[PDB]
């Protein structure tokens, strides 16, 4: 008896969200296996992973051997001794498929208890970065499940072959993925355009993710990103001399800059040679569906305008959003984005938020629709008009006062 | 910058004349060169 | 691919109930020939005659795979070059092996060589003052300088010349010496004796300087390096062949280690600028290495040759010495002002 699903059926609508790369997936996958009492799905998913690689008529010569049997690494990690380094596990080749498996296993978990109820109905299914993959075949029939993992195996593979990290330095530390805070999307692109003016077409930084109002993410070659890092520092310091003059228009900006743990540039032209190869990799497999070409471009080259997409499905008035992504990523990214517009969001595979899911009474978490506190008009016995607010209601007077002077 | 920015070593020779144009370089390495580069300022007198 | 063998029994001699076919050596060769070359590369030299490598092209993804196969971060290491001099060994590998047997081996040797008994002694890359670069094509020549036998077995030093196709000049010289343990000869005789050195005209002497304390993991499986290098030897892969050869296990490629310790010397004393700095490297394999191995390397600064610093490297897994390495490195580039 799941109230939300029961709500979902008669009452308020729902939307599925899938997280992308940079989710710290392995520790979630390790826990998900340990927290799993049902191995039934993992039997077929492991076999089809073995199968689908063999018939491949696509090039895929380098990829298949560097691919690893998922069942072995898990059982090893369950003996508590074996596991490769985080640097090896975070590489797109083995990471991208593993992230989807964590998400797919996250789908099954809820589907175990309540399936008759916990079956299909979202309004829409949306995804982030490589998360758009697992979105597609979840909306398709169940035989398409590995096709995600199959395409993910292909996505991270070509992306790795085409472009991979050639250097890293403890300071910052410097990745292909960079994030700046507090600064306008226009201002960030300005400094971006200011710096990109000085560099060749081969290594420009570009805006990848716009996470919110003043929070963005710019990406490119780690070295060139480190150069953009220099200009923002100089401006920060020159504006410091401004702030200490005690002037507001003449005040320093207080942004927050710091890199990310992501190993390789995504949504950049540096992955452009990867699209083609990936496309052929799908058609040489039984993966044929017409969106394999569109997903790749969205993931590899085309940027992700995120806030606007999940908001669009949100402005459709769908009250609920779940995220089956590893750890939980994009569940909390979306929350202050929407905040008080009526949306509320439970991380999926999180025990606290799942406690809501499985009960009749603990379910209805619905974040406050600010319009709920919107002022109203009041009449009185002598017939005075009163503008109603949380202030007026208490005091019984107009919501205006002459402050102590 | 056009030929690559990798590690450079700046050495001044002439013994006791070495601290000068190095100190000239040092302060210059600071103000325009704030880009955080690995650079070594060496003097024949001091740094032998 | 299948390997066949044959036995013969004469029980008149009870202590020798089994005596097995003398065609074994020639029979073993035909098996290796099918697997190794598959008649894919073909030139037909006798051991003395030059072994030619037709044409070789270096893709940017072959740069990445090798630099990604061996990586160093925790020590502030930043690999930079178009082609690491270690990448030379991948080009010259399939040609060198062809010289391991011959009529000159038929004359003075029994031609008894277990391939499982093959032991790599030393590997070195000497530069002609040219360094490898981007897309320009390479063509390699391999020659056997000598064929020697030792108290511990048969040794075949192999000289290798790497040339840029488009330009048509010799860029580098690669040196390999292999040890088969069962043979004796009148060709070249050595008891304990072999020697090699990296030497230069103008030299300066220095004092021992500790540079870096290195921590290097060995790969989980040896197949990834086997694919890139072109070394298909079942010793490093198949456990049945490794056990048959009387080995501790699926031994890590000594060649992977060679690029492993090098990549550190490349980035550490070499600093963020390795490419024009290391003009040569030599590597000696002291002991065998199993996968999943935590190995500690230490490079020191010893002396100076031709304005290039010499750097000595020692390797230890626990108490055991593993690799002895030495490299010629140019100093961090200097700009002078008067």
């Amino acid at each position: 008896a799941h109230a939300l699903v029961d709500r979902l059926s008669a009452g308020e609508p729902y939307a599925v969200a899938f997280g992308g790369q940079g989710s710290a997936w392995l520790e979630t996958l390790e826990e998900l296996v340990s927290s799993a009492g049902i191995e039934s799905e993992l039997a077929t998913l492991a076999g089809e992973a073995e199968l689908l690689l063999e018939p491949v008529a696509s090039e895929l010569v380098v990829v298949r051997p560097i691919g690893f049997e998922p069942l072995q690494w898990v059982r090893a990690l369950a003996a508590e001794e074996p596991v490769p380094s985080d640097k090896q596990l975070t590489s797109a080749a083995v990471s991208v498929p593993g992230v989807l498996l964590t998400q797919i296993a996250a789908v099954r978990a809820l589907a175990r208890q309540g399936m008759d109820l916990t079956a299909t109905p979202p309004v829409a299914v949306a995804g982030h970065s490589q998360g758009v993959l697992a979105v597609q075949a979840l909306a398709a029939k169940g035989a398409k499940d590995v096709e995600l993992l199959a395409l993910a195996q292909l996505i991270g593979a070509a992306g790795t072959l085409v472009a991979r990290r050639r250097g890293i330095t403890v300071l910052g530390d410097r990745p292909p993925m960079v994030s700046v805070t507090n600064a306008d999307p226009e201002r960030i692109y300005e400094l971006l355009e200011e710096f990109s003016s000085d560099v060749r077409t081969v290594l420009p930084p570009v805006l990848s993710i716009r996470n919110g109002r003043r929070s963005v993410v710019i990406t490119g070659t780690p070295e060139q990103l480190s150069r953009f890092e220099l200009y923002c520092t100089q401006i920060a310091e020159k504006e410091e001399a401004e702030r200490k003059n005690k002037l507001r228009g003449g005040a320093v900006f207080a942004p927050v800059f710091d890199p990310v743990q992501v190993e390789v540039g995504f949504h950049t032209p540096r992955l452009s040679d990867g699209i083609e190869i990936v496309g052929r990799w799908a058609e040489t497999v039984g993966l044929d569906v017409e969106l394999a070409k569109e997903l790749t471009e969205s993931i590899l080259v085309r940027q992700v305008d995120w806030v606007d997409e999940i908001t669009e499905l949100h402005e459709a008035g769908a009250r609920w959003i779940l995220d089956l992504g590893p750890g939980d990523i994009l569940t909390r990214l979306t929350a202050p984005v929407i905040r008080g517009l009526g949306i509320g969001i439970v991380p999926a595979a999180t025990r606290g938020g799942q406690r809501n899911l499985f009960t009749v009474g603990a379910v209805p978490e619905v974040a406050r629709p600010w319009s709920s506190y919107a002022p109203t008009v009041v009449k009185l016995p002598d017939g005075s008009v009163k503008l109603e607010t949380k202030f007026t209601r208490l005091t019984g007077r107009s919501p205006i006062l002459l402050a102590g002077m | 910058a056009a030929g690559g920015l990798g590690v450079e070593r700046f050495v001044e020779i002439g013994v006791k004349s070495a601290p000068t144009v190095a100190g000239l370089a040092t302060n210059t390495l600071k103000l325009p060169e704030y880009s955080h580069s690995t650079v070594e300022v060496l003097n024949s007198e001091r740094d032998a | 691919i299948e390997i066949r063998f044959t036995l013969t029994d004469v029980v008149r001699s009870g202590g020798a109930p089994i005596v097995e076919v003398d065609d074994a050596a020639t029979a073993m060769r035909a098996v290796l020939a099918i697997a190794a070359g598959v008649e894919g590369p073909e030139n037909l030299p006798k051991v003395v005659d030059n072994t030619a490598t037709v044409t070789v092209d270096w893709d940017p993804e072959r740069v990445a795979d090798h630099t990604g196969v061996t990586a160093t971060f925790g020590a502030p290491l930043a690999p930079t070059l178009t082609v690491v001099p270690d990448a030379l060994v991948g080009r010259c590998w399939p040609a060198v092996f062809a010289a391991i047997g011959s009529a000159a081996t038929e004359a003075g040797f029994p031609v008894i060589e277990g391939l499982l008994s093959l032991v790599h002694l030393d590997h070195a890359a000497r530069l002609l003052a040219e360094l490898p670069k981007e897309p320009a094509e390479f063509t390699v020549t391999a020659k056997a300088s000598a064929a020697t036998d030792t108290e511990v077995g048969r040794v075949v030093p192999v000289s290798v010349e790497v040339r840029n196709a488009a330009d048509g000049a010799l860029l580098a010289t690669l040196e390999e010496r292999f040890a088969i343990r069962x043979x004796x000869x009148x060709x070249x005789x050595x008891x304990x004796x072999x020697x090699x050195x990296x030497x230069x005209x103008x030299x300066x002497x220095x004092x021992x300087x500790x540079x870096x304390x290195v921590t290097v993991g060995a790969p989980v499986d040896m197949r990834p390096f086997a694919v890139v290098s072109g070394d298909h030897n079942p010793i490093h892969t198949d456990r049945a062949a490794a056990l048959l050869a009387g080995l501790e296990g699926p031994i890590v490629h000594g060649m992977w280690l060679s690029a492993a310790a090098q990549h550190v010397v490349t980035a550490t004393d070499g600093k963020p600028v390795p490419p024009a700095k290391l003009i040569g490297w030599t590597a000696r394999f002291l002991g065998m290495v199993k996968p999943g191995d935590q190995v500690d390397f230490r490079v020191d600064r010893v002396g100076i040759d031709v304005g290039a610093e010499v750097l000595e490297v020692s390797a230890r897994i626990g108490s055991e010495l593993v690799m002895a390495a030495t490299a010629r490195l140019a100093a961090p580039k200097t700009v002078y002002a008067f």
